[PDB]
RNA sequence: GCGGGGGGAACCUGGGGAACUGAAACAUCUCAGUACCCAGAGGAGAGGAAAGAGAAAUCGACUCCCUGAGUAGCGGCGAGC
RNA sequence: AGCUGUUGGGAAGCAGCGCCAGAGAGGGUGAAAGCCCCGUAGGCGAAAGGUGGGGGGAUAGGUGAGGGUACCCGAGUACCCCGUGGUUCGUGGAGCCAUGGGGGAAUCUGGGCGGACCACCGCCUAAGGCUAAGUACUCCGGGUGACCGAUAGCGCACCAGUACCGUGAGGGAAAGGUGAAAAGAACCCCGGGAGGGGAGUGAAAUAGAGCCUGAAACCGUGGGCUUACAAGCAGUCACGGCCCCGCAAGGGGUUGUGGCGUGCCUAUUGAAGCAUGAGCCGGCGACUCACGGUCGUGGGCGAGCUUAAGCCGUUGAGGCGGAGGCGUAGGGAAACCGAGUCCGAACAGGGCGCAAACGGCCCGCACGCGGGCCGAAAAGUCCGCGGCCGUGGACCCGAAACCG
RNA sequence: CAGGUGGAGCCUGGGAGUGAGGGCGCGAGCGAUAACGUCCGCGUCCGAGCGCGGGAACAACCGAGACCGCCAGCUAAGGCC
RNA sequence: GGGGGAUGACCCCAGGCGGUAGGGGAGCGUUCCCGAUGCCGAUGAAGGCCGACCCGCGAGGGCGGCUGGAGGUAAGGGAAG
RNA sequence: GAAGGGGGCCUGACUGCGAGGCCUGCAAGCCGAGCAGGGGCGAAAGCCGGGCCUAGUGAACCGGUGGUCCCGUGUGGAAGG
C-alpha cells in the first residue's frame, strides 16, 4: 500500500464532543451543564453513587453481616478451586494440578477439586478433592488418586 | 488513581453473580412483632438504581 | 502544539463589517454594532419578503376598485361577477390591464356585470 | 500471497511462502498509529497559575475600588498568567497486542508480495560497502531508484552502502517494522533476513 | 599540632510541626507527618548483614522498580485511611 | 564530489553535460545548493590538571578436627507496670518496634519472637560500630522535541530580579526585526533648529533609521450621492431621482417618499425595558490530563485473552519478558458443599445459582436425529476511539477568612 | 372485544436537563361572594411560539403551529365612511 | 418512508421539518505530525487590502486585481494550548 | 344471619416456610391461600400463626444478655468475633 491509502474504519476514532464554543454547535454558553446551581459549579456535585441530599443513604441503612475480620487479618487456610469435567475433556495425559494451571484453569495458590458438569474420561486424575458426583462419574470410565503432601 | 471500593457497601451487600445486588432485611430490636420477623430475616434483592449505585461503588472486582 | 487565534477572528469580523457597509455611524464601523444591526436587518428582510407580497396585492386592489368605479361598481361586486362569469384568471396582478388596456378592462367589467343575474 | 522471485547468481528461481491472502487495512493502520505514537517525545509543557513566577498577593481590596475583582496576577484571566489545561509532559505510548503486530507485519509484506514488489536476493556482491558498488548491483537487479526501496539485510557492509541513497531506507532484519514497509514502494530482502522474518511470524 | 566554623538549585536524614479543607454542620477522624521552621550530611543521603520474616521444616542483609492490592485490615465501621 | 549558459539587483531557480556518497543530518551564502562556505559519515588527538566503579600489582585481613572444663558472650539493659509514638491497627482480644516515669534480672540449662495468655512445636540471638552498587535530585554541560515564537516561551530573546514601588520583609514591568550590503543620504534650497524639497544610494526609500509586514478602533484631505416643516433600536421592503460600470439587458453607489419595525447579552413567571454587563478596536481569555470505573464503538485473539517492571536491540526498529491480572461456578457469616447451595427435621417450599447458536458435510430406517469433521459467529479478554463517572484545583475567574 | 401504523406503544441500556413557573377557564379552600393575592384540582396557552394575523398599542384573549422562494389564489379571527 | 434494483449521493412518489434547558447527528476552520530527500514559490510564499465573479445550505472554499517580499505545503490520515 | 353477652375445654399472643398480590421513588408498610412439624377446641364439616378493623412507633451503627452448631493468626486450647 501507500501511506496515503491507510486510514481507519468508519467507527474507530469517533472524535469528539467538545464544547464549549459555538451557538448551535449545540452545546454553547452553559456548555450542556444547564444553568443552575451546584452541579453546574466547577467542583460539581457530591458523588451520586452515594450522597442522598442529606437524608441517610440507601446503603448504610441496610444492616451488615457477618464476619468482617479482625486485626492480624485474614486467616491462613487452604483454598480449593473447583474445575469441571466438561472442562478437562481435552487432556489425554496425566492431569496433575501442576499441569492444569498451565492450561489456563486452576489459577495458582489454589488446591484442586474436580467436580460435576461434564462426562468423565478414562484419565489418571490427580487432585486434592472430588465431589460426590465427580468421583462416581470418573469411577465409571477411568481412575484417580487423591493428593495430600507437605 | 485506583478506585477505592467502599467498605461496608462490601460489609452490607453481595453482588449475585449475574448480575445484581442482595442485602439483608430490616429489623433488630422488637418484642411485639408477628412471628413474621422470622420472615425477613432473609436476603432482599435491592431495587434500582440503589444497585447501580452500590455496584459502581464496589468494583475491581466485587 | 498551540493554535493561537491569529488570522481567524480578523476575518470573521471583516466578513460582517463588509455586510454592514452603508449603515449609520458605528453600526458600519464596529464589529459588535455591525453584528447587532445585521440580526435586525436579517429578520426584517425575511418578514418584509412575506409582506412585499401583501404590500403589492393591496396596491393592485386599490387600482382595480379605482378603475372600475368609473364603470359604476365596487371592487367587491366586480370580483364576484368575475367569479361567477368563470373569468377566474387573475389578476389582481395584471391591473396594468386596467391602466394600459382600458377597453380590455371595460370588456372585463361587462362580462362581470352580467353574471348570475 | 505465494510465488515470490529470488535472485541467485544461479538463476531467477522463484520461492513459495505462507503469507496471508487477505490484508486488513485497518489493522495495518492500527500498528502504524502505534508505531508513530510510542515514538512520540511528549516534551511540550506550560505553567499553571500555580507554577508561574508571581506572588500570591491579592492585587486590590475586592470591594469599593470600582475596578473588577481579582486574586493574584498568576490567574489565567491575566495577560502573563498561568495557562489553563495546556500540555504537560506525558507518554503517548501504549501497548499494541503482540498478535496484532505479527499479523500486521505479515500482512504488510503480503501486500507488497501481492503486488510483485517484494524481492528476495542471495549474497548481493554489491557488498564491500560503497554506494558506488551497491548502485551498480542495484541496477543489475532492476532497482534504478524510480521507486523507494526498503532494504532488509544483516550485512553491515551492504547496509552502509545503500544508506545514503535518497530512495533507500535500510534495516537490520530484527528491526523489520510495518511502518517502514508501507512507506517504501518496494521491499527487498536477503535470505538470511527472510528467515528471521518468517521465524518472527508464528 | 590537627581540625571545626560559612555557602550550595533541588534531592536526603534527623529534631520539631500547622491550618484552610474533607467529613456537604462539627469535636475523634481528615488535610498530614503535608506546609513550614531547625540541625546535619553529602554528591548522593538513608538503610544494611536478622534477638528478621511467618506457616512453608519455608525464606535468608539493605535499597529501588513491577506485582501482590485498593487485598488484609483500619474506620464517629462515617468521610476516608 | 561542478562547471558552464540563462532570467534576475542577486542563482542556490531553470537548462546542458558531469561527479561524491560509511557523508542526501543541519546551518549559511543576494532566491530554492549532496559536490561554494561551515558542517555531516568515518576517523584522529594531551605536555599539563581532573577522573579512573575497568585492567594489573601490592598490602591489610581470612582459613581446622575431637574431647574436657562452664570462664565470656554488650545494664539502669531485658522484663513487668504507668504515660505515649510508630505500624493498616482510632483501646480494640492489641501483640510487635520505640521510650518519658517506677521497680528492675540472667550469660545457653541464658534471652527475644511467631498478634492478649498457657502448653506444645518452631524462628532468632537485643542492649557497640562500619559497609560499595542498584535509588532521589538538577545549580551545571550536552542531545533530542506532532514544545513556544516577543500578550507566547522563563519574571528577563533587549545591560532584569533592573527601572520603579515599598521603612522593611517584599513586590516587580515594559522594551526584539532598515538593508543582500550602510551603500545610514555629499552638495544645494526653505528653516534658529526640527523638519522637509531636490540631488544621490538602492532591486525597492509610504525599506530613511519614530525604519519588514503594517490590520482595527481613531484623526484628516479630496471626490460622488444626500440633508435645514420633520420624530428616531436607525434597519428593512418598494418605487422614483442623481452619480458610476457596462454594447445591451444588467449591476454598484447614494437617498426622496411610502409600508413595516420595542438594541445585544444576562438573569427571570415575565425585559425595549426605567433590571445585570459592555466607551470602541486589536490581541489574551474558560470542559483538560493522569489513573481507575462504566457503557458504547473499531479491530485482534477466543475457553481463553493479556503481559508489568525489566533484558536485548535500534538513521524516530523493534523484539523478548507469563511475576501478575481478568475470565473459565456458584451458593453460604463461616465450617463447607458444589451444578448446585442456603434456611430447614424435610427428598415442603422458597432465595440466589447452573442449561453450546448457525450453516453445511460425513452417518446409526428415512431430508433434521445425535456424535463428529469443516467454519460464519461468539463467552471472554486485549488495544484504539467516544460518552459519562470516581479521585485529583477537575469548566474559568472572585471572597470574608484560617494557619506557618 | 373491536377500530386506530402513530416522531404511537413495550423491554434493556447510554446521555441529559428540571425539581423558582406564570396567565386564563372551570371546580373548591384560605381571603372580604378584595388583590396582576394565596393554595390545590382538571384543562389550556406563555414558558420554549416577545415569529405571523386580530384585539389602538399589549407573554399568555380570538385566529393560527413560521423548511426555503414568488409583484399568484382561497380563507380564519376580525373587518369593508 | 415506499418504490425504481444504479446498491446509495440518483430518479421518481408520499410524508415530516416553530423551539429554551437538553439529547443525537453530520460538516467547516486554526496549530502541529506522517504524506516530503516530495510538490508550489521571486514569471513572487505567508500575511494584508478590494471584488458586483465561481462553488457550498452554512461554517467556509475558489478565482481575479493591488500590496507584500521568503516562505508555503495536496489528496488521504494522525494529534490538539 | 355477630364482630355483641355468657359458659366449657384450652394457649395457634406456635415452629419451618410461603403461591400470589395490595401499596410503593427507595427503604418500608400490608393481606395472604397452601404444604410440613407438633398441637388445641369440635360429633363432624372445620376453625386457630392474638384482639371488628384502620393509630399505640424508630433505619443503621455501637454495645448488653441467652443459646448454638461457625471462625479461632504455627498447633491444642483460650481471648475475641
Ligand atoms: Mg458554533
Ligand atoms: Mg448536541
Ligand atoms: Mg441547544
Ligand atoms: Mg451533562
Ligand atoms: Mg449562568
Ligand atoms: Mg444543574
Ligand atoms: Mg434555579
Ligand atoms: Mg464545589
Ligand atoms: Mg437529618
Ligand atoms: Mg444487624
Ligand atoms: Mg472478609
Ligand atoms: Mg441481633
Ligand atoms: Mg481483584
Ligand atoms: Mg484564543
Ligand atoms: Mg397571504
Ligand atoms: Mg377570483
Ligand atoms: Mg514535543
Ligand atoms: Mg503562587
Ligand atoms: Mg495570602
Ligand atoms: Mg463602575
Ligand atoms: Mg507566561
Ligand atoms: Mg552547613
Ligand atoms: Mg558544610
Ligand atoms: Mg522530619
Ligand atoms: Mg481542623
Ligand atoms: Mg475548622
Ligand atoms: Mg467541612
Ligand atoms: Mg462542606
Ligand atoms: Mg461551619
Ligand atoms: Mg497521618
Ligand atoms: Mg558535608
Ligand atoms: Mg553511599
Ligand atoms: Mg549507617
Ligand atoms: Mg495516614
Ligand atoms: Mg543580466
Ligand atoms: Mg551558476
Ligand atoms: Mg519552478
Ligand atoms: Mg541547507
Ligand atoms: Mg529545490
Ligand atoms: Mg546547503
Ligand atoms: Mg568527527
Ligand atoms: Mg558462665
Ligand atoms: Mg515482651
Ligand atoms: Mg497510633
Ligand atoms: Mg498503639
Ligand atoms: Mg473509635
Ligand atoms: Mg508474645
Ligand atoms: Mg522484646
Ligand atoms: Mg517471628
Ligand atoms: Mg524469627
Ligand atoms: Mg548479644
Ligand atoms: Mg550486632
Ligand atoms: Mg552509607
Ligand atoms: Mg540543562
Ligand atoms: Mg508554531
Ligand atoms: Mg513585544
Ligand atoms: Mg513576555
Ligand atoms: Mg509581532
Ligand atoms: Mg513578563
Ligand atoms: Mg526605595
Ligand atoms: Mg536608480
Ligand atoms: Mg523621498
Ligand atoms: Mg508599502
Ligand atoms: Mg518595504
Ligand atoms: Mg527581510
Ligand atoms: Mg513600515
Ligand atoms: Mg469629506
Ligand atoms: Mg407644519
Ligand atoms: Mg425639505
Ligand atoms: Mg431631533
Ligand atoms: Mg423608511
Ligand atoms: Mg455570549
Ligand atoms: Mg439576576
Ligand atoms: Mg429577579
Ligand atoms: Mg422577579
Ligand atoms: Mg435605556
Ligand atoms: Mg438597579
Ligand atoms: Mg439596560
Ligand atoms: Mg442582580
Ligand atoms: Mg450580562
Ligand atoms: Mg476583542
Ligand atoms: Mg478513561
Ligand atoms: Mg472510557
Ligand atoms: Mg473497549
Ligand atoms: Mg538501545
Ligand atoms: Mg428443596
Ligand atoms: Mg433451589
Ligand atoms: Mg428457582
Ligand atoms: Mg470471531
Ligand atoms: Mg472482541
Ligand atoms: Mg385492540
Ligand atoms: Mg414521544
Ligand atoms: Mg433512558
Ligand atoms: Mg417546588
Ligand atoms: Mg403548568
Ligand atoms: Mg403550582
Ligand atoms: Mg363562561
Ligand atoms: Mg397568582
Ligand atoms: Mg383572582
Ligand atoms: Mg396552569
Ligand atoms: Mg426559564
Ligand atoms: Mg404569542
Ligand atoms: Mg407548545
Ligand atoms: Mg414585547
Ligand atoms: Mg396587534
Ligand atoms: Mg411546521
Ligand atoms: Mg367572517
Ligand atoms: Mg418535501
Ligand atoms: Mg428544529
Ligand atoms: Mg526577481
Ligand atoms: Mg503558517
Ligand atoms: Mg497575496
Ligand atoms: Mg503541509
Ligand atoms: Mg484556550
Ligand atoms: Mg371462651
Ligand atoms: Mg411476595
Ligand atoms: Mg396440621
Ligand atoms: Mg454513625
Ligand atoms: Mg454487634
Ligand atoms: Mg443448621
Ligand atoms: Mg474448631
Ligand atoms: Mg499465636
Ligand atoms: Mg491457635
Amino acid at each position: 500500500m501507500k501511506l496515503s491509502d491507510l486510514r481507519p474504519n468508519p467507527g474507530a476514532n469517533k472524535r469528539r464532543k467538545r464544547v464549549g464554543r459555538g451557538p448551535g454547535s449545540g452545546h454553547g454558553k452553559t456548555a450542556t451543564r444547564g444553568h443552575k446551581g451546584q452541579k453546574s459549579r466547577s467542583g460539581g456535585l457530591k458523588d451520586p453513587r452515594r450522597f442522598e441530599g442529606g437524608r441517610s443513604t440507601t446503603l448504610m441503612r441496610l444492616p451488615k453481616r457477618g464476619m468482617q475480620g479482625q486485626v492480624p487479618g485474614e486467616i491462613k487456610r487452604p483454598r480449593y478451586q473447583g474445575v469441571n469435567l466438561k472442562d478437562l475433556a481435552r487432556f489425554e495425559g496425566e492431569v496433575t494440578p501442576e499441569l492444569l494451571v498451565r492450561a489456563g484453569l486452576l489459577k495458582k495458590g489454589y488446591r484442586l477439586k474436580i467436580l460435576g458438569e461434564g462426562e468423565a474420561k478414562p484419565l489418571k486424575v490427580v487432585a486434592h478433592a472430588f465431589s460426590k458426583s465427580a468421583l462416581e462419574k470418573l469411577k465409571a470410565a477411568g481412575g484417580e488418586p487423591v493428593l495430600l503432601e507437605a | 488513581p485506583k478506585m477505592k471500593t467502599h467498605k461496608g457497601a462490601k460489609k452490607r451487600v453481595k453482588i449475585t453473580a449475574s448480575g445484581k445486588v442482595v442485602a439483608m432485611k430490616t429489623g433488630k430490636r422488637h418484642l411485639n412483632w408477628q412471628k413474621s420477623g422470622k420472615e425477613i430475616r432473609q436476603k432482599g434483592r435491592k431495587f434500582v438504581l440503589a444497585k447501580p449505585e452500590a455496584e459502581r461503588i464496589k468494583l475491581l472486582l466485587p | 502544539p498551540r493554535a493561537k487565534t491569529g488570522v481567524v477572528r480578523r476575518r470573521k469580523h471583516k466578513k460582517i463589517l463588509k455586510l454592514a457597509k452603508g449603515y449609520w455611524g458605528l453600526r458600519s464601523k464596529s464589529f459588535r454594532k455591525a453584528r447587532e444591526t445585521l440580526f435586525a436587518a436579517g429578520n426584517y428582510a425575511y418578514a418584509h419578503r412575506k409582506r412585499r407580497k401583501r404590500d403589492f396585492r393591496r396596491l393592485w386592489i386599490v387600482r382595480i376598485n379605482a378603475a372600475c368605479r368609473q364603470h359604476g361598481l365596487n371592487y367587491s361586486t366586480f370580483i364576484h361577477g368575475l367569479k361567477k362569469a368563470g373569468i377566474e384568471v387573475d389578476r389582481k396582478n395584471l391591473a396594468d390591464l386596467a391602466v394600459r388596456e382600458p377597453q380590455v378592462f371595460a370588456e372585463l367589467v361587462e362580462r362581470a356585470k352580467a353574471a348570475q343575474g | 500471497v505465494y510465488q515470490i522471485p529470488v535472485l541467485s547468481p544461479s538463476g531467477r528461481r522463484e520461492l513459495a511462502a505462507d503469507l496471508p491472502a487477505e490484508i486488513n487495512p485497518h489493522l495495518l493502520w492500527e500498528v502504524v498509529r502505534w508505531q508513530l505514537a510510542k515514538r512520540r517525545r511528549g516534551t511540550a509543557s506550560t505553567k499553571t497559575r500555580g507554577e508561574v513566577a508571581y506572588s500570591g498577593r491579592k492585587i486590590w481590596p475586592q470591594k469599593h475600588t470600582g475596578r473588577a475583582r481579582h486574586g493574584d496576577i498568576g490567574a489565567p484571566i491575566f495577560v502573563g498568567g498561568g495557562v489553563v489545561f495546556g500540555p504537560k509532559p506525558r507518554d503517548y505510548s501504549y501497548t499494541l497486542p503482540k498478535k496484532v503486530r505479527k499479523k500486521g507485519l505479515a500482512m504488510a509484506v503480503a501486500d507488497r508480495a501481492r503486488e510483485g514488489k517484494l524481492l528476495l536476493v542471495e549474497a548481493f556482491a554489491g557488498v564491500n560497502g560503497k554506494t558506488k558498488e551497491f548502485l551498480a548491483w542495484a541496477k543489475e537487479a532492476g532497482l534504478d531508484g524510480s521507486e523507494s526501496v526498503l532494504l532488509v539485510t544483516g550485512n553491515e557492509l551492504v547496509r552502509r552502502a545503500a544508506r545514503n541513497l535518497p530512495w533507500v531506507v535500510t534495516l537490520a532484519p530484527e528491526g523489520l517494522n510495518v511502518y517502514d514497509i508501507v512507506r517504501t514502494e518496494r521491499l527487498v530482502m536477503d535470505l538470511d533476513a527472510w528467515e528471521v522474518f518468517q521465524n518472527r511470524i508464528g
